[PDB]
């Protein structure tokens, strides 16, 4: 058998808790160089789960872009599979925004420009990410101004050209597109819908669709029922609202594409269009947004262990 | 970790050293709120008020800290 990961790498602390995989920091001992190892235990995986693992590995190898996490190596051992990535050390984007305290439209525009370039690259390679959400938006390092990196292609799918199909229910509820919730054939536009949700959050720090009743959430998404309420939206530029509107368009064929959004003036003319005003309420809300997300995961795990 | 959980509860408590049941109900889905309300002991430390819940004691105990 192959023990190349076991022999050549040392594993250290966990970096990310996945549903069926874990990410740990690792060091290639001979080189001293650090990486991230995404580890799947393959012993008791179904045939379908093997196929999805092999799909993710394929897509990760395919995608090479400054704003996408880069695969370094892939190693199959007897009972484990390792995807070894170049290690990004800046943490989650949303955590960094809160930690660095000050945030404006100009900051959000530069952030979402990088995300859109990553998404454009995926789409140009025939890949739909399907899991654009805050946990998958990392920073390359702790350097002030570090690049955004798109991560976690566990849900990503391969499409053929512009052909739409029902690729299944997958994703996080608050980011799901109307076409997926209607069980319509879908494709690349689902990523742009998720981008619109992310952008909305980057501007005011809370999500455009939220409801404890998931059935009510899905009706709100399908109706495109978001709002730009006062007072926080009163200071948001018209061009930022316009880009959000074009991303949160419920008809996927009329929704703005990644290439089109990169040409939108709030993105392409950020220096003269995006506001530089610090949005304190946004950072305040983002702080609660991140806390609710953490506690949701912690409390749901505690409740699961209580039911037993 | 317990540190992250405590800090997150503290955020939803508006940086108070305790949290109130109504704050859990506002900020968390109902069953998550009630799970916490049922298991958080009374906070009696500095600045306590009636109904103050000890999210830190709850979180530390959960993870053996």
């Amino acid at each position: 058998t192959c023990t190349r990961f076991t022999e050549e790498y040392q594993l250290f602390e966990e970096l990310g808790k996945g549903a069926f995989s874990v990410v740990r920091r690792c060091v290639k001992v001979l080189a001293g160089q650090e990486y991230a190892a995404k580890i799947i235990n393959t012993k008791k995986l179904s045939a379908r789960d093997h196929q999805k693992l092999e799909r993710e590995a394929r897509i990760c190898r395919l995608l090479k872009h400054p704003n996408i996490v880069r695969l370094h190596d892939s190693i199959s051992e007897e009972g484990h599979h390792y995807l070894i990535f170049d290690l990004v050390t800046g943490g989650e984007l949303f955590e960094d925004i809160v930690a660095r305290e000050y945030y404006s439209e100009a900051d959000a525009s530069h952030c979402i420009q990088q995300i859109l370039e990553a998404v454009l690259h995926c789409h140009q390679m025939g890949v739909v990410h399907r899991d654009l959400k805050p946990e998958n938006l990392l920073l390359a390092s702790k350097l002030k101004g570090a690049a955004v990196k798109l991560a976690d292609f566990g849900l990503a799918i391969e499409v053929e050209g512009e052909q739409q199909a029902w690729f299944g229910f997958a994703g996080t509820p608050g980011y799901l597109s109307p076409e997926v919730l209607r069980k319509d054939p879908y494709g690349k536009p689902v990523d742009l819908w998720a981008c619109g949700v992310i952008l909305y959050i980057l501007l005011v720090g809370y999500p455009p669709f939220w409801d404890e009743d998931q059935h009510r959430l899905y009706q709100q998404i399908k109706a495109g029922a978001y709002d730009f309420p006062s007072p926080e939206w009163d200071t948001v530029t018209p061009e930022a609202k316009d880009l959000i509107n074009k991303m949160l368009t419920i008809n996927p064929s009329k929704r703005i594409t990644a290439a089109e959004a990169l040409k939108h003036p709030w993105i392409s003319h950020r220096s003269t269009v995006a506001s530089c005003m610090h949005r304190q309420e946004t950072v305040d809300c983002l702080k609660k947004f991140n806390a609710r997300r953490k506690l949701k995961g912690a409390i749901l795990a505690a409740m699961l262990a209580t039911r037993n | 970790t317990a540190e992250q959980v405590i800090a997150s509860f503290r955020i939803l408590a508006s940086d108070k050293p305790y949290i109130l049941a109504e704050e859990l109900r506002r900020e968390l889905p109902p069953d998550q709120a009630q799970y916490c309300i049922k298991r958080m002991p009374a906070y009696s430390g500095p600045g306590s008020v009636p109904g103050a819940l000890d999210y830190a004691a709850f979180s530390s105990a959960l993870y053996g800290e």
